[PDB]
């Protein structure tokens, strides 16, 4: 609550994660263009660029609401003030201002991570699984995005415990570990699931994205979510949160009764297992049996542990962030 | 790049004749699964002429040249040889030899399937 030194190290660790993630994408995008993979190149740059542009819209709106100029209040600008405030706390209500600026940053980097990392990890797993061995530069992007998702999920988890007192039971090292391994395991099962579908027909998978994007868009509209003061700006948040629910659940508005999450993951469990049965009962000549059965074990076992970690989460635990995504 | 490809045998052959092209892999190919050939001429994209598996030897072909070419691999020199018979003018193209590591996708004809390629040789048919 007092923005301890460990929290400052969380902020310091973030700036390396942010800069390395940005520079790796630029290096990877240049590598693709040098290697002739234009399609993989523009997509790699599009996800980081479109992810950054969306986050900048929230960042500029939040600064303007509480208040050239468009880029003067970007994500990088927020980092510099947070580092200054964190250093002042170490040298020494300043803590309340410091933690408030930190939680505002956690929201933005969660969107930045899940609007870029999730669409890119599918792309990189598509490129790594197709050519077999990949290269060193592709490994850095996969690892940093895996760290960016891992780091952002923990930092966002810490922000909830400190901002609103409702998450009082969340204190402890274990809950930030079970939830972290929750997100990796349930995503890795879904990341590999989409990639398998992404090999047979790319067009159909993107059509399924739109159907799952609209459902997420509709559900938040049904849930009457309100996060942004501006009417026009809020639909951007409604549209974005729908995209995130395509990959992982986030319990919009945090006022649900655990029913939508169960209905979401019931579709996930039968949907993921339903895909494999089609690929198992009906063999596919495209796929290779030698490498497929490692994947089939990987996708099921990760989902098997992913659900178990989710069950552990509820069996033990369950001013501005009260409207952001909460719960699991 | 510990592994490199050396290609030779390209040239100009009268239509209806025969031509043999050699492609040698320098380095290690212990885990190399696929390796085949492609042809490049202006005005169209790469297409898989033929391919084979280092382990088994199943010679996957293309419908355009099925039952016409003979591709084989000899493990003594780690070299792959492709033979052409009854050449036609449309066969004139830049022929690239490439190899691919093993992976989930089993399709030894996709251009993007293969990992590293070679310089290639020119083949002319009159
Ligand atoms: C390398 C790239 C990053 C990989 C993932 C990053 C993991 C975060 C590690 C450090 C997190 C951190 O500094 O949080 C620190 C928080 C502190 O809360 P607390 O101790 O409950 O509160 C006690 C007291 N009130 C206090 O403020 O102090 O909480 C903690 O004490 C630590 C909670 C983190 C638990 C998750 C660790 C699992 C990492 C392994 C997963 C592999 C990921 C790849
Ligand atoms: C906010 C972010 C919005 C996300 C929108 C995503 C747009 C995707 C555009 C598809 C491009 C296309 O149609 O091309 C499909 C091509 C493959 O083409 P191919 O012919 O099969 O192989 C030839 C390969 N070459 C041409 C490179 C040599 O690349 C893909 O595998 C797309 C991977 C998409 C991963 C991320 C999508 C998220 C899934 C949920
Ligand atoms: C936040 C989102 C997370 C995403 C980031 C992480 C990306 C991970 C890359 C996955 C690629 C992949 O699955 O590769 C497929 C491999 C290949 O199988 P192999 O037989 O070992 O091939 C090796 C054969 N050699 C020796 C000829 C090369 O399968 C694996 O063993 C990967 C499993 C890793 C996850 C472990 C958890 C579950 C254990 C189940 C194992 C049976």
């Amino acid at each position: 609550m007092k923005y301890t030194i460990c929290n400052f190290m969380m902020s310091v660790l973030g700036i390396i994660i942010y800069v390395t993630d940005l520079v790796a994408d630029i290096v990877l995008t240049v590598r693709y263009f040098y290697d002739g993979q234009y399609v993989f190149g523009v997509l790699t740059l599009s996800f980081v660029l479109c992810g950054t542009l969306i986050v900048h819209c929230f960042s500029y709106s939040w600064l303007k609401d509480d208040l050239l100029h468009c880029l003067q209040g970007g994500v990088f600008t927020r980092y510099w003030f947070v580092l200054r405030t964190g250093y002042h706390v170490v040298f020494k209500d300043p803590h309340k201002e410091a933690i408030d600026m930190a939680t505002d940053l956690s929201m933005l980097r969660l969107f930045e991570t899940y609007l870029e990392g999730c669409p890119q990890l599918i792309l990189q797993l598509y490129a790594f699984l197709e050519r077999g061995q990949a290269n060193f530069s592709q490994y850095m992007v996969i690892m940093v995005s895996c760290c960016a998702i891992s780091w952002s999920t923990v930092d966002y988890q810490i922000a909830l415990r400190k901002s609103l007192p409702d998450k009082n039971l969340l204190r402890g090292f274990w809950p930030k570990l079970t939830y972290l391994f929750y997100k990796l395991f349930t995503l890795l099962s879904w990341m590999l699931s989409v990639v398998l579908l992404l090999f047979v027909d790319v067009r159909t998978v993107l059509l399924l994205l739109l159907f799952l994007w609209t459902v997420g868009f509709i559900w938040a509209f049904i849930n009457h979510t309100q996060f942004c003061n501006s009417l026009s700006m809020e639909f951007l948040y409604r549209l974005v949160v729908g995209f995130i629910l395509v990959f992982t659940f986030f319990n919009i508005k945090g006022q649900n009764t655990k029913c939508p999450m169960s209905c979401y993951y019931t579709v996930r469990v039968l949907g993921t297992l339903g895909i494999l049965t089609v690929f198992w009962i009906y063999p596919l000549s495209i796929f290779n049996s030698d490498y497929f059965i490692p994947i089939s074990a990987t996708i099921v076992l990760s989902l098997l542990f992913g659900i178990i970690f989710l069950g552990v989460y509820y069996g033990t635990y369950h001013c501005r962030i009260r409207y952001f995504l909460m719960d699991a | 790049s510990q592994v490199q490809l050396v290609e030779s045998g390209g040239g100009s052959v009268q239509a209806g004749g025969s031509l043999r092209l050699s492609c040698a892999a320098s380095g290690n190919i212990a885990d190399i699964y696929y390796l085949g050939w492609f042809r490049q001429a202006p005005g169209k994209e790469r297409e898989g002429v033929a391919a084979l598996i280092t382990y088994n030897g199943r010679t996957y072909y293309a419908d355009s040249v099925k039952g016409r070419f003979t591709v084989s691999l000899d493990n003594a020199k780690n070299t792959v040889y492709l033979q052409m018979n009854s050449l036609k003018p449309e066969d004139t193209a830049l022929y690239y030899c490439a190899a691919a590591y093993n992976g989930l996708i089993a399709a030894p004809l996709k251009v993007t399937r293969y990992w590293y390629w070679g310089q290639g040789t020119q083949v002319t048919v009159s």
